[PDB]
């Protein structure tokens, strides 16, 4: 054969990257995934089924499987040019997952590959999904996020009543453990906003394209303009993940001292009571490139639509 | 595979105003939508580059409105035929998912480097 460990060969390079198939060869890997779609055929907030991707799990010097897949994936050859003309303007942000465009010999032709570097086995929206559509028989999605980023331990799912908040109110310290996980992807996201603005590129942003570790990846459903006028659109990013940002306690490294969960506790004044001076730069830190006025005190609102935004 | 204004956009016409004051008939152009609602106009453009207020005709009798703008974000625009300067102020007030159909259908769909 030798047509297959070649593709194990090329998918790697620069970097070390010893890694395994999982695809079954030079074929793809069909997964069950959940997606936000919107495009005039569909819509909405649900788990399909992906088929377009080659995916390469990489052990490490000791020869164990870790956190990191490569997700080789084949599409048009129109795309291949569009990501790749979008992508050399948004490489210099930190908070972009390392792409790698080829081409390959699949059978008769040369086919284009476009390969994601190190990326997570879920994304933020295969854990937004399993939080707000909770099934205790069919949960295995989210016994997989809790043990692969020690939350707890396999045999903590041997308990009965462990999704239970009022006959095991200890799963509310399992849930605050990924607090941190989704406090540094909230901060990556505006720095890609920040990158998409300077740029002139202009798009949507959804979470199905943000790993878990606030890496982000695909780049083909956006425009380009002039730089200096980007528009990044997040308003089905932020308000389908606000749910997860109390119940995993996300914003609890900001009561420490120097926003460290090592450092102690910030000791406040006891007569201080306004507050608003640090919750209006809470929401520039977070919510920056979110478009609409937020009034910290609610006695300055416009209509009863406006009390229950800002509250 | 969210996409930004899946159906395009049409409608340029009628004008807006410069001085708030003068405004007199003819002043600048208004860009698309003309919005189901009945007539919205998303963005505005201009020759010049001198527009404070804008009283930019709409449908009824009180059609006479301050549609003012902002501070502008100019383009080369190449026409077709050559090269044409065109400062692009938005209008007051347009959230970002407008400015998103308006930037897609005029950059995309015409002629712009
Ligand atoms: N982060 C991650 N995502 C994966 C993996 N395997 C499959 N996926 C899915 O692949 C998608 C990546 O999106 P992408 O291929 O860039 O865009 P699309 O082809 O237009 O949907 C994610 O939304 C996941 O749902 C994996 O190992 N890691
Ligand atoms: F159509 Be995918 F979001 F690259
Ligand atoms: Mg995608
Ligand atoms: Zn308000």
């Amino acid at each position: 054969s030798a047509d297959a460990q070649s593709f194990l060969n090329r998918v790697c390079g620069v970097s070390a990257a010893r890694l395994t198939p999982c695809g079954t060869g030079t074929s793809t890997d069909v997964v069950y995934r959940a997606f936000d779609i919107y495009n005039d055929k569909v819509a909405g907030f649900a788990k399909f089924l992906k088929t377009n991707c080659c995916r390469f799990q990489e052990k490490d010097e000791d020869d164990n499987l870790i956190d990191s897949y490569f997700v080789v994936k084949r599409h048009t050859f129109s795309n291949y040019q569009h990501e790749e003309t979008i992508y050399n303007l948004l490489k210099d942000c930190p908070a972009v997952a390392k792409h790698d465009f080829f081409k390959f010999r699949i059978d008769g032709d040369m086919v284009p590959h476009i390969s994601r570097q190190r990326l997570t086995k879920y994304t933020m929206a295969d854990l937004v999904y399993a939080l707000r559509h909770f099934d205790e028989g069919n949960c295995d999605t989210l016994k997989e996020i809790l043990v692969t980023y020690n939350c707890c331990d396999d045999d903590y799912f041997n308990k009965k009543d462990w999704y239970d908040f009022v006959e095991n109110p200890d799963i509310l310290r399992v849930y605050a453990n990924l607090g941190e996980r989704v406090r540094q992807a909230l901060l990556k996201t505006v720095q890609f906003c920040d990158a998409m603005r300077n740029a002139g590129i202009v798009g949507v942003l959804t979470l199905d394209n943000q790993d878990l570790n606030g890496n982000w990846y695909d780049f083909g459903d956006f425009i380009q303009t002039t730089p200096g006028s980007g528009v990044p659109v997040v308003d089905s990013y932020y308000s389908l993940l606000m749910p997860i940002l109390t119940l995993t306690r996300a914003l609890t490294a900001e009561s420490h001292v120097d926003t460290d969960l090592t450092k102690p506790y910030i000791k406040w004044d006891l007569l201080k009571y306004d507050f608003t001076e640090e919750r209006l730069k809470l929401f520039d830190r977070y919510f920056k490139y979110w478009d609409q006025t937020y009034h910290p005190n609610c006695v300055n609102c416009l209509d009863d639509r406006c009390i229950l935004h800002c509250a | 595979n969210n996409e930004l204004s899946p159906v395009a956009l049409r409608q340029m016409s009628c004008a807006a105003g410069t001085t708030q004051t003068a405004c007199t008939d003819d002043n600048a152009l208004a860009y698309y939508n003309t919005t189901k609602g009945g007539r919205f106009v998303l963005a505005l453009l201009s020759d010049l580059q001198d527009l404070k207020w804008a009283r930019f005709p709409k449908s009824d009798g009180t059609g006479t409105i301050y549609t003012e703008l902002e501070p502008p974000c100019r383009f080369v625009t190449d026409t077709p035929k050559g090269p044409k300067v065109k400062y692009l102020y938005f209008i007051k007030g347009l959230n970002n998912l407008n400015r998103g159909m308006v930037l897609g259908s005029l950059a995309a769909t015409v002629r712009l480097q």
